[PDB]
């Protein structure tokens, strides 16, 4: 039932983004979580129509994330659980050494505000 | 005939009417999370009624038994109740009960402006639709 | 509070410190020097701002910033600063993260447009919380 | 070996040399603002480089991930990746780096001035134990 479904949300994003660089699964294995890179951003409505014809194409709702938009907390989440189904694995790294050592970063600057908030 | 429907039909007229008033010219919409929480609100009211009334139909004409909220608008084009490119503006709403139970803000502001801006009057045509009839 | 009347005073330093290295200036992309200590400040800049920013969201509770650039959208959403202009220091942190974290080529046309017409955002901002 | 790899060993040689060309001797230095911003500046250039380094390995190899900048160092030290000291002083980096960049103390110059006579080879063993691999 698996990756017939995989590769139907490969051609949808391949055939749907310009420049397309890397596809990812996020979420669970219903519900479905879609995260993706292309070298330039998409537009808000026009990734959301994308994401609406995503979840008609399958049964569930998505949730199509810009990667080149969304935010380091997010991209941590991806890279951390996740698995790449389209794009090479050079662009893969790229993005994961970028994506921790920005949260390494992230963490230093907001720890006084977590603090603050969990007591 | 019968209750549940016209009540449904009717809430959708007052949901139409409520994202009408509350949303404004769109100036004061954009600054205002009390004008976007009901215009947000009033906006989920409107998907669960079509979905109500898209459960019925198929379940008093026995056009089958819908496995999802999107797939209960499916069956409807398919017997050609509705035309399937309204179909697929009505299950692009089916997915907007997300907006809501998710106070990721500016994110999505532009998405709801787009639908009260373009898509408002896909509810009216659903709902024209069903009085025939 | 003692805080931020510091790093006001080191935004205004490090802007001074950026206009005096840029000079008139021609000699700015040819000596690469210079050009360091241009993008060097303006980083500094940018990480005072942020200070400022998740100081003031830790004494008045807005929220938990997901990346640099919404700690300033925090200030916006409760209106504290112009939307157009968290929108401005949010195009800074992009040039801060680009600087920092390399994943593009630093693009210096930028540098030089950003020091020509946005470091009043920097000014703008430090005018602001004087203290409203 | 890997194309991320090669590209972070190329930049810290380069900056290894950019640190070097700004200063020599200190004949102007303690008196130049402007030297001591382009040293820094490549110092953090380098500082970045190991740390982008250190958190590929600890992905690429499931011994991650830190939560850190300088864990990630940690990180290579308890896998027998890079050696103990070694991975002490790359973490003493990020601290001069911090201090430098967004000033939670005051600078003490003699610092800086002293890290690149004796510390520069820090990042250059880091290269050179990284490329055995």
């Amino acid at each position: 039932e698996n990756k017939i479904i995989k590769l139907l949300r490969d051609n949808i994003p391949k055939l749907q983004l310009i420049y397309l660089f890397g596809s990812y699964s996020q979420g669970t294995q219903s519900d479905i979580d879609i995260a993706v890179l292309a070298a330039d951003t998409l537009d808000n409505i026009a990734r959301w129509e994308l994401a609406q014809k995503l979840a008609s194409a399958l049964d569930s709702d998505v949730d199509l994330v810009d990667l080149r938009s969304a935010s380091t907390v997010l991209c941590q989440q991806v890279v951390t659980q996740g698995k790449q189904l389209w794009g090479t694995q050079q662009d893969d790294e790229l993005f994961a050494v970028k994506t921790i050592s920005m949260y390494q970063h992230l963490q230093a600057e907001r720890q006084a505000i977590i603090d603050d908030v969990m007591a | 005939m019968n209750d549940i429907i016209i009540n449904k039909i009717a809430t959708i007229k007052r949901c139409i009417k409520r994202i009408q008033q509350v949303y404004g010219d769109g100036s004061q919409f954009k600054q205002d999370f009390t004008l976007q929480d009901s215009v947000i609100l009033n906006l989920q009211r409107c998907c669960e009624a079509c979905i109500d009334i898209a459960n019925h139909i198929n379940r008093q004409q026995q056009l089958g038994i819908p496995q999802s909220s999107r797939d209960s608008f499916t069956l409807l084009a398919q017997n050609n109740l509705i035309t399937q490119p309204l179909s697929d503006n009505l299950k692009k709403m089916v997915g907007l009960r997300n907006i809501a139970v998710h106070d990721y803000q500016e994110l999505n502001l532009d998405i709801v402006v787009h639908v009260v801006q373009h898509h408002l009057e896909d509810f009216e045509q659903f709902i024209d639709v069903i009085k025939a009839e």
